[PDB]
């Protein structure tokens, strides 16, 4: 014998592409807040959905929030590939808070996409 | 585990918009031309755990430089930065290294050609040979299509701690809280604001 | 795919 | 409560600036911030200065003590001369003295290196300021205080780097040609003591820190000295032995060799010869027994990254790659130095293994530089043959990604390196083609086997394989070529899955686009690449219909003959083959993919000459977009709502891209398509102009940001695009005149002139651009038409700010730049107060830094005094002269001077002496002063005198003078001599920063 020499816990239930605005509602002014994978990743212990997204390279998280029934999806007035809601709490950058975020595609095609997949997921969080 | 880095440059350079880029996400297209210096704390998540480096972003314009070579006082790491549409500033990337080492004799230094994304570069690749006598790392960047953003601090990261396989990883991903009637006309005014607020860049590819 | 018809036209 | 130390009227209580200080050195946050706009006021306190001594004497915090020194370092450079000689001499001396007592204790300079750094250099402000002429014994007592204590040796080391560089590296920018000539006399007068002192440390070993730093201060030296205290002395043996073992001083050495290394020396002295290659031999010898052997892997070692190693290897490859492409001619006939002369080149190919983007392109400049020469110097290339071969298989393995792999943001880094990859194995490959061809094909059988399989090593010999197209015979490349592409094919057929089978597919079409010759001379072959690539157009699989697409065009470009032609076993040509099945070939491509594919075809079309078959080609191809044309014209002229309907926005925008795209590649051929559509489009773009302008009143600006606008917007830019694609290569100009210009004018300007600001697309003004360019001599009244359209509309856009509107900005100024050149009639019957403001928005471009921008506003203005000139003694040049001579003078003097237009020095210069020479040449023929503010019959030279000493007396009050005078009396002397006219305006350049500049310094020249 010779001797020899935290989403782990969650489902990908979609994924896209996108870039992700905040408004900052002083200066009137959409400010970008990262480009990567947005998913919706359903725990597996509470069933519960939410979206997770990630900065390409640096992979810092731009988004984490549960994908909440009260939730709407409206368009932007400039933008046939993107949505706008207003959310109640993310926690991508320490303390939970709330944002009106806008999400960009690069298709309308996925937008919509996008849109059916975050309905589905909301009535998921609705059921649990 | 924290690390003194000085940003300099000629102004209009980008070295504020590259900054901002890393500490939001955000892409300022304005320049507003930063007044002596601004520090802020910009942590980046590694194998070998958090790396923190506390940017002063100084003052390209010599009006407003402040205390110039005053900023550069025990700083561990630098990155020096001129514009590929702008001969002038790459012109004055030895004078901007030569104050930067005479406070600051061994440290890490990355050179930077900022604004790749322009179509008329106007300081060729080929030209651009200044770091290798000065053992400087280069990289084309531009804070604008992210194009090598990370390159920087990435390559000072390894030096610093000294370990050449350092990666950056993913900060984990804690699960988010779960979700008041006294505020709904209140959110529905600010959404409206901002759904009648057109982003910009709709012709980027994102 | 037809990449078939090009290693017969190519001998 | 910091504020207190902005108080001068009390004394400076130290402890409360030691405390501002560290609050914002170690502090952080708002009390940070709070401090250090507090320290910027203190430093900035004219006044500050008296406070130093104070500081420096006083203070226990080293921060506070540089801060002191750099308030000093202001007084010093640019107030020195303005002190009462008292403090002059008082700063020298406690400056002189606090460097002294730092040197003296051990702790303290052993503790306070940034602080004695500061004194040293505050010291050397002091030598430029008031050295030799008021100091003529600093040298002499420098090397006398060196003896009597190391620590103070060692410094003064430091003091003499930094002389030497203030001197000789940095006075081009920061003193007068005068200046900076009398410090380097003066410091090359006294060279022969510095370098004694310098020589004797290094002889005598000592403290490795003081070695350190005159072997520091010694590479400045090498930028300048002559070469015998080089060559003469026993320098280099030391330099090349002594030095080299120990790491303390061995980057250091290295990097005084390779300066040594571009020594200006006599190429005919063969002691001297031998003195070169004895101190590489020497260097490469300690490499080999101190640092590492020659078969050390060196890419290892520097991906190790220990201690300095990354660079040390960083600058042996400098000194390898400097000296080797200057001597190493004196190291290839005699055969005792073969071993040497080859170990070093050994050292480089291992050098060219590491994994490092820019040391790469250092070692790969070097290697261009011999395969070039061995490719032309005879006798040569049988030396170098086994490290040829070595390298072959180094560039093979390290080819970066072309221009046309674009299966994986374009990368223009790579795209250089790829270049200089390829230009180096072009070379190689003529230098022993078999080799080549082996060391390839072996690469190839290894990654059938799997042994060395992979994504990213299947492109990388791919690449090489490209690379090589046109150095091998017609015979060798054919064998070679079907060996690749059978070996090619059969690797794709090995693998699975689509994503292996994808990365192999779009290697092979990227070989073959790089052989035209050998798809030329084969048809057959030629013909089923082409119909392969067709069918990889219905391939949904990512990547792989944009590669079909752009390999066929390209293909196309080089081969486009043998698709026009009717071949041997065909019943057309070829080109009528695409044309009919491209409904079927294209129908799963996205627009930009059918765009590119009608411009091919177009291309094709443009190589047939017979006018009659070239156009009915060009009627076939055009068919669906024509028929879908017609269909539209008809609809969206029935009821106008449709044009709200995106889908037929987008058809149209795409029928038009089609135009442009096949525009682009038969320009001048293509008139006949743009007659079928013309008139009728026109018309559409003012239906959609009438729409974008309905939608902005129904909803406001904000209706320029929607989808519909922008919809809408596109089909007028493409529009635009399209005839200015057009006109400009068409080559019969009657019909560009009498047919197209007079429905665009009307089609286009009374619709810009007339939408609010935000509605005007600046497209329309480089549309314009290009007609003035090609046809402006031919329509007088039609740009008239245009400057009276967007000529004040857009200025008042462009002129409250320097950013709103940027590309309104860049257009406008690139407009009156062409008319200017082709059409400047039209300025002339501008009404007067057009005219002003055509001479404002001129100055207004000067003051631009966007150089888009200032570039034109300079030229404009140098080609408009030119058409003046032009004109000769008739009234309307006499009038512009004395309505604006003196504003662009003025104008131009101060973009000159203001320290914010420096990227725009030399066109400036260029103006200012064009119009200085007017005078000094007579070419104005009238008084350019009002009879009553000068005597009768004085010239305009005397009165631009004058004017330009009153002009800069109040610009620059500090000026003395005689400074002015001097400086206007050069300059305008100079004014035949641009060389010399800009070195005097540098000159003036660095007074102005300054107290006190010595007026002579205008007699450089
Ligand atoms: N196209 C492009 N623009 C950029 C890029 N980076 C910065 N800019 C723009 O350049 C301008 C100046 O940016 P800024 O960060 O303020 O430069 P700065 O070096 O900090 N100037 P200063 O030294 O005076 O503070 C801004 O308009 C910014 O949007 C880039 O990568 N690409
Ligand atoms: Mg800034």
């Amino acid at each position: 014998h010779f001797e020899p020499v935290m989403e782990e816990d969650e489902e990908v239930l979609y994924k896209v592409r996108a870039k992700l605005f905040r408004f900052d509602a002083d200066a009137k002014e959409w400010k970008e807040r990262g480009t990567g994978d947005c998913k919706f990743l359903k725990n597996k212990k509470t069933n519960k959905v939410r979206i997770l997204m990630r900065r390409d390279k640096t992979l810092k998280i731009c988004a984490n929030h549960i994908i909440a029934p009260e939730y709407t999806l409206k368009p932007n007035v400039g933008s046939d590939r993107s949505w706008v809601y207003a959310c109640t709490a993310d926690i991508a950058e320490g303390e939970a808070e709330a944002f009106t975020f806008a999400i960009r595609f690069g298709s309308k095609e996925n937008a919509d996409k996008f849109k059916e997949e975050f309905e589905k997921a909301q009535e998921i969080n609705k059921k649990a | 585990v924290q690390f003194k880095l000085v940003l300099v440059g000629d102004g209009g350079t980008g070295k504020t918009t590259f900054v901002k880029r890393h500490l939001t996400g955000e892409f300022e297209k304005k320049y507003v031309a930063t007044l002596g210096v601004e520090v802020h704390p910009l942590v980046f998540h590694t194998n070998r755990g958090p790396i923190k480096f506390n940017v002063w972003d100084t003052a390209g314009q010599e009006k407003f430089g402040g205390l110039r070579d005053g900023y550069y006082i025990q700083a561990q790491c630098a990155i020096i930065m001129f514009d590929v549409t702008s001969r002038v500033t790459y012109k004055n990337v030895p004078n901007w290294h030569r104050d930067l080492v005479r406070v600051c004799e061994n440290i890490p230094i990355v050179l930077c050609g900022n604004k790749v994304d322009i179509k008329d570069r106007k300081v060729k690749a080929k030209s651009i040979v200044f770091h290798r006598k000065k053992n400087l790392q280069y990289y084309d960047i531009s804070a604008k299509s992210n194009y090598n953003f990370e390159k920087p601090f990435l390559w000072l990261a390894r030096k610093l701690i000294g370990d050449p396989n350092l990666e950056f990883v993913a900060m984990p991903a804690l699960a988010p809280p779960e979700v008041d009637p006294a505020l709904a006309a209140q959110y529905e005014h600010d959404l409206e604001v901002a759904q009648t607020t057109a982003l910009p860049d709709e012709d980027d590819d994102l | 795919l037809y990449l078939e018809e090009m290693v017969n036209s190519l001998l | 409560s910091m504020e207190g130390i902005l108080d001068f009227s009390n004394d400076l209580d130290i402890a409360l600036l030691d405390q501002v200080v560290s609050t914002f050195y170690q502090g952080s946050g708002v009390q940070q911030k709070q401090a250090q706009e507090i320290l910027t006021k203190f430093q900035d306190n004219p006044d500050a200065w008296q406070k130093a001594d104070q500081i420096l004497q006083f203070s226990t915090n080293p921060q506070s003590k540089f801060i002191a020194l750099s308030i000093l370092d202001k007084l010093i450079t640019r107030k020195w001369k303005l002190l009462p000689n008292d403090h002059r001499i008082g700063i020298r001396n406690f400056v002189v003295g606090m460097i002294i007592s730092m040197c003296q204790d051990d702790e303290v300079f052993k503790t306070q290196k940034n602080l004695i750094n500061k004194s040293d250099l505050t010291l050397v402000q002091i030598l430029k300021q008031e050295w030799p002429q008021n100091w003529p014994e600093f040298i002499p007592e420098l090397i006398g205080s060196s003896s009597s204590s190391v620590n103070v040796c060692e410094n003064n080391m430091i003091v003499l780097k930094l002389l030497s560089e203030e001197v000789f590296d940095f006075s081009a920018e920061q003193m007068t040609q005068a200046k900076a000539l009398h410090l380097k006399n003066s410091m090359s007068k006294e060279f022969e003591q510095i370098f004694k002192l310098c020589f004797q440390v290094l002889e005598q070993g000592s403290s490795s820190s003081l070695i350190v730093a005159t072997l520091e201060s010694l590479l400045r030296y090498l930028h300048w000295i002559p070469y015998r205290y080089i060559y003469e002395t026993n320098i280099l043996e030391l330099l090349s032995t002594k030095f080299m073992t120990s790491p303390d001083t061995r980057a250091i050495t290295l990097k005084c060799l390779t300066e040594v290394s571009n020594l200006k020396i006599p190429q005919d002295n063969d002691l001297i010869k031998r003195q070169t290659v004895l101190f590489f031999q020497n260097t490469l010898q300690q490499i080999a027994t101190s640092v590492m052997p020659v078969t050390a892997d060196l890419k290892a070692t520097y991906a190790n990254a220990n201690g300095n190693d990354q660079s040390f290897l960083q600058d042996l490859a400098m000194f390898l790659t400097t000296y080797l492409a200057r001597n190493r001619a004196l190291l290839e006939s005699d055969e005792s130095l073969r071993e040497l002369l080859l170990n070093a080149h050994q050292y480089l190919i291992q050098l060219s293994k590491i994994e490092e983007r820019e040391l790469f392109k250092t070692t790969l400049d070097y290697w261009h530089n011999l395969v070039a020469d061995l490719f032309y110097e005879p006798l040569k290339k049988h030396i170098y043959e086994e490290i040829c071969s070595q390298l072959r298989l180094v560039i093979i393995e390290n080819m970066v990604r072309p221009e046309e792999d674009l299966v994986v943001v374009k990368e223009s880094d790579t795209i250089q390196l790829y270049k200089s990859e390829r230009e180096v194995l072009v070379y190689l490959t003529h230098l022993n083609v078999i080799d080549t061809e082996e060391i390839m094909i072996s690469k190839l059988a290894r990654q059938i086997d799997g042994s060395e399989w992979s994504w990213h090593n299947i492109n990388t010999l791919s690449w090489a394989i490209g690379s090589i197209s046109g150095t091998m015979s017609e015979d060798t490349e054919k064998r070679f070529v079907v060996t690749v592409i059978k070996d090619l094919l059969g690797l794709c057929e090995q693998k699975r899955g689509k994503d292996n089978k994808a990365v192999v597919a779009s290697d092979i079409m990227y070989v073959v686009g790089q052989y035209p010759r050998f798809l030329k001379a084969h048809w057959n072959f030629l013909r089923t690449v082409i119909l392969a690539l067709f069918e990889f157009m219905h391939e949904t699989h990512e990547g792989v219909q944009d590669m079909a697409c752009d390999t066929f065009i390209k293909i196309v470009q080089k081969c486009k003959y043998h698709f026009v032609i009717q071949q041997p076993r065909e019943s057309e040509p070829f080109i009528q083959t695409i044309i009919r099945d491209i409904q079927k070939t294209t129908a799963d491509l996205q627009p930009q993919q059918v765009h590119t594919f009608y411009k091919a075809c177009g291309i094709i079309i443009s190589e047939e000459r017979s006018v009659a078959e070239r156009n009915r080609l060009l009627s076939d191809l055009m068919q669906l977009p024509n028929m879908a044309w017609d269909t539209i014209v008809e609809q969206s002229t029935a009821n106008p709502t449709l044009l709200l309907d995106s889908e037929t926005v987008k058809i149209i925008a795409n029928i038009i891209k089609t135009n442009v795209a096949v525009c682009t590649s038969m320009g001048a051929d293509f008139y006949p398509q743009l007659g079928h559509i013309y008139y009728n489009m026109l018309q559409l773009y003012r239906a959609v102009s009438s729409m974008i302008s309905a939608q902005v009143a129904a909803e406001g600006l904000i209706a320029t940001k929607t989808p519909k606008v922008r919809g809408l917007r596109t089909i007028k830019k493409e529009i635009l695009k399209l005839v200015e694609t057009y006109i400009s290569k068409a080559r019969n100009l009657d019909d560009v005149v009498k047919v197209l210009v007079e429905p665009l004018l009307n089609a286009v300007l009374e619709d810009y002139m007339n939408n609010v600001p935000d509605a005007r697309d600046a497209e329309v003004l480089n549309c314009m651009t290009t007609v003035v360019e090609k046809v402006g001599h031919m329509i007088p009244q039609g740009v008239i038409l245009i400057l009276q359209s967007v000529f004040e509309c857009t200025l008042d856009m462009i002129n409250k700010d320097f950013t709103e509107y940027p590309e309104h900005r860049v257009e406008f100024y690139k407009l009156l730049k062409v008319i200017n050149e082709k059409s400047f009639a039209a300025f002339l019957e501008l009404p007067p107060a057009a005219f002003k403001l055509f001479v404002d928005a001129i100055c207004w471009a000067f003051k631009h830094n966007n150089r888009d921008v200032e570039v034109n506003g300079l030229q404009i203005a140098l080609d408009l005094v030119k058409n003046i000139e032009r004109m000769g003694n008739v009234p309307f040049a006499n009038e512009f002269h004395k309505n604006y001579f003196f504003i662009f003078v003025s104008e131009t003097f101060f973009v000159l001077t203001d320290s914010d237009h420096k990227s725009g020095f030399s066109k400036q210069a260029l103006l200012l002496m064009k119009l200085i020479s007017l005078v000094y040449d007579n070419k104005i023929s009238v008084p350019l002063y009002q009879e009553a503010e000068v005597p009768q019959g004085t010239s305009n030279q005397v009165y631009l005198s004058q004017y330009l000493a009153n002009m800069l007396s109040n610009a620059f009050p500090h000026l003395t003078s005689e400074q002015i005078a001097s400086f206007l009396s050069a300059l305008t002397k100079q004014c035949k001599d641009l060389v010399v006219f800009k070195g005097t305006l540098r000159d003036f350049l660095v007074q102005i920063k300054e107290v006190g500049g010595d007026p002579t310094d205008y007699l450089f020249a």
